[PDB]
Parts: structure tokens; C-alpha cells; sequence
């Protein structure tokens, strides 16, 4: 999600 | 471990004349009680060139925070056009949603705003001042771009 | 039965400079999902003597709006000082929050707003024309008059 | 004429959890410089059915005292809950700001302070024993009750 | 004034 | 007068 | 650019 | 305004096998001479689930720094492989570059990191465990992610 850790990078 | 996470953000009343003020649906998870408010702001990037041009927007204190899920709509009004480089007016701009703990940033939502006119005759033939009474903001909702930041929570 | 109920109004940043926007946190509760948008105002009494003081100072279309529990950050700005009679400047004055629905106000928040110089000198020898920049805004939070209206929701 | 005079109080960090620190900024005139040092206290009342359950949260000697404006803020730690009966603990109780000069007490400065929890659900079914650290202090911040003593100040 | 509109709150 | 005559 | 002040957001 | 300001990084020797070295040739502005070194790092996320496998790939001090324009070929061994949960092998994961001045990160640069088999008999029917010697890693070159961090340049 947009809002999951796929934002670590 | 961050004490607050943002888990949501959903873009109101958009696409909407650039006079209409901001609204934002924040969905956010409290992991413990909080000691002291959350600080939230809306910023607006008046020109990508200098941040000299950004407008606190709103900036608000919030609390006693309990733990648990919270979900509120946060209103700010448009930004002031007199701030604005007219160069920076007319295309993409940017907005930023943060919020702020004991001093310390610990996360920024931003958007790329795309503010323009709707008539044909002014798309083609644009003023050489904008006019801010004729443009359309369109926030590109589907896209933010979230940063986070390691803070000091106690 | 309203189809709209508030349940809790906070008086957030308060108090602080006469400059500085009003902001609230209010909660309400809507007993079924509503056709229409709900319309917000922040009304502020310039002159007790008269209502042609009044300024809105903001005014905000939030929809749809679903079933549930809902939360809401407005912010509005100060008043326009230019508009309000000097000898009402200095002293106890009103702010109001409402809420319309299609056309028909169906709540009323109503707070009194003391405005007053924090320093010594000022309070004691006040400027012969108000001075803004030196007046701090109390909002007496504590004291909310809340009123209700009968309006046709459908 | 008092030698002393407090001109204003000001609460900070309000609302608050419970447990948070109790802060105030006094602001006070000394028309002459005092031989010995002024008494300031702060005093929670536990609760309003018996004096037996006040807690002294802070007494602070501090001198020589100039002439002229004085500011500070003066902090004490919350009272302790296993001190409070049950009953007390949600609802309105009352919080004094004290200043003594050589025994003599001169000003008392009262709020009433509206403890209540900060979430719904505890306020709709609280426990069977009081939680504090889920308890929300509110001080009525707007209406101090100011109260002077005629003292002999040499 | 209790009568007065110091009651447009 | 009952003692809210503490403040 | 993708290296320019178009990364404000 | 940053000492130091990062205006490319090209992503070399991609795409290749899961084992060959991390390449990046990255460019950057001093506009005035720095009295420390810059730190610069290479860190492999091994898991988007959790920071606990993160794999500080190199670590290097490069200074003096003059004012003006820098090239930097940064060379870093690939992860180990030993370290990285088999759930994360196959797809997506990020890898960054960072830089440090006197302790305090100033920029972070991410990448995704695609990793997958080339044989057709493998993607369609991967190993129970990862086989790193028939991965191939893609990093997505055209899409950074520049994060930059407020520091104390002195």
C-alpha cells in the first residue's frame, strides 16, 4: 500500500 | 517504535475552485496515551523555486491524545494569491499535511496540486495575471507522498 | 428526529493574539447518510449594539457525509478590525459556530470572546484607537450556549 | 497599600492529562524591596466533602524580592491519586495558588478543575475504580477567584 | 443585560 | 453559605 | 526533475 | 541552506545477477569547503516488514570536501543473502543510498529492487527456498526516492 512501510524507500 | 501512525488520508471536495479551503479525511492510530497535543499543519508551497513563498496554511494543537484509532476531517482555508509568484500560479504546485510531537516533525503527507482554468479561451489565452477566481484546483489525490521521520517520543 | 447531532465542541489555541484564527475541534454524530453537504459557518459578533457588525468568517460545505461518528478541525480567520466599531474593540463581544442543512440552520454554538491589552500600561491608559496587535482574544470556553432548531430533513 | 500586588495568572498546559504537571505564570508587582522571601503555594483539594484530603502539591520560599514587575512560572507535580476517594475523582474540584509573606497569607488565587475521561466509551461506562491515567484535568482557566488578605507588611 | 440581546450567543 | 463560599 | 527542489513533496 | 546538495545519482551495471556488487556514480554540489568528511552509505532493506534486516552494505569517510562540483563511484558488495527472509527474496524490496556530515544523515536516497528468476521454469515454478545464485536484480533506476533531513552545517 501507498500507505504501508512498499512509502522504507 | 513511532506512538502515532498515520494510516490514511482521503482528499475532500476535489477537484474545486482555488477560493475553496482544503479538506482532509486523516485516519491515524495511537499505539499509547500521549502526555501532550500533536501539533497538525497544512502547507502550502506557493512557489517549487523558493521555500520563502510557503503559507502555514492551518496549524493547530490537538489533545490530550487517548490510544486508539482517530479519524478527523482537518479544514484549511485556500492560500492568500497576493503570496504567490504568478510564474508559480498557473501548473503544479505542491501541498504538505504534517504533524509534529514535542517539537520534533515525525511525518509529511504532500500532493502535487495542479491549478488551472477550466474555460477554453483562458486555457489557450492566459492572463498575464493569473486569475484566482477562474482556476481549478485538482489535488492528485491517488498519488501522496509520505515521509516519515525517527523522533524522540519519551 | 435531526439526522445530525453534535456532540462536543473544543476551543482549541486559546487563548492568543487577537490576529491569530479561530480554531475548534467539533464532534457530531449523523444518524443516517445525508443527500446534501453540511454547511459550516464561524460567525463573529463585531457590535452587540447592532447586526450589521456581524462578520461571517468562514463558511465551509463538508459532503457527502456518511452514517457515523465524525470529527472536524475548522479553522477560521480573525475579523477584519477595519469593521469593527472601536468602542466594541475592547471588551466582551460573541463568536458563533452554526450548521445549516439545505438552507435551514439547525444548530447554534454561541461563545463570549473577551478581548483585552496584556500589558499593565495598555489595560490601565488604552490607546484612543484600539490597537489589535496588542489585544489578546479569550475565548470563555467553559460557558457554551448550545441551541437547537427544528428544520425538514426529508 | 500591599507591598505585593499579582496583576495576573495565566494556566499553561491546559487541558491536560492528569498526571501532567500543574503550570501557571504569575506576573506581580513589588512596590518595594522585601526583607524576607514570599511563600507560594500550590493546594489540591481531593476532595469537597472534607479538607483532610487537600494535598499540599508545592510550598516554595523564594527571595529577596526587588522592586518592580516580576514574571514566573511556578510547576507542581500532580496530586497523588491514592490519596483521592473514589468518588472525587471524576467531576469538579477545586485547585489554590497561595502567597504568603512572613506567615501572614496575603492572596489566594482559586480555579475549579473539571476532571472527566478523555475517551467516550470511559465516559459512558466508566470503571468500578477510577483510571488516572485515562483521566483528562480541565481547570476553568477564565474564571479565577481572586481573594486578598489584609496582612501587616512591617 | 440577562435580557438584553450580551442573551445573541 | 456551604463550604465550592475554599474558593 | 525527479533531483530537483518537482522531490518539496 | 545545505552545505552540500545531491543532483544525480545514476544507477550503473544494471540490471545483473543478485551477487554482482551495487554500483552508483552519484553528483553533488558543495557550496562551501566543509572543515569534516562526508560519510556515505549503501543499506539493503532484507525485509519491508521489518527494520531488524537491514544490511549496512559499506560504509565510507571521503574528504576533504572543497567548494564546488563532485563525482563519486560508489561501489558496495551485494547483501547476505543468509540474512534476508525467503518471503522478501522474490519481488520487491529497496535498497538506499545515505549521506552523513559530523554524525547527523542529511539525504537518503531509495531505490525498489526487483529480484526475480530470468529461467522460465523458475518463475513459473520458484525454489521452497530462494536460489541467489539465479536471481537477477532490477533496480527501478528511474524512479529515486530523495528524502533530506534539516542538519547543523555549522
Amino acid at each position: 500500500e501507498k500507505a504501508a512501510x512498499x512509502q522504507r524507500i | 517504535m513511532a506512538k502515532v501512525q498515520v494510516n490514511n488520508v482521503v482528499v475532500l471536495d476535489n477537484p474545486s475552485p482555488f477560493y475553496n479551503p482544503f479538506q482532509f479525511e486523516i485516519t491515524f492510530e495511537c499505539i499509547e496515551d500521549l502526555s501532550e497535543d500533536l501539533e497538525w499543519k497544512i502547507i502550502y508551497v506557493g512557489s517549487a523555486e523558493s521555500e520563502e513563498y510557503d503559507q502555514v496554511l492551518d496549524s493547530v494543537l490537538v489533545g490530550p491524545v487517548p490510544a486508539g484509532r482517530h479519524m478527523f476531517v482537518f479544514q484549511a482555508d485556500a492560500p492568500n494569491p497576493g503570496l504567490i509568484p504568478d510564474a508559480d500560479a498557473v501548473g503544479v504546485t505542491v501541498v504538505l499535511i504534517t504533524c509534529t510531537y514535542r517539537g520534533q516533525e515525525f511525518i509529511r503527507v504532500g500532493y502535487y496540486v495542479n491549478n488551472e482554468y477550466t474555460e477554453t479561451e483562458l486555457r489557450e489565452n492566459p492572463p498575464v495575471k493569473p486569475d484566482f477566481s477562474k482556476l481549478q484546483r485538482n489535488i492528485l489525490a491517488s498519488n501522496p507522498r509520505v515521509t516519515r521521520f525517527h523522533i524522540n517520543w519519551e
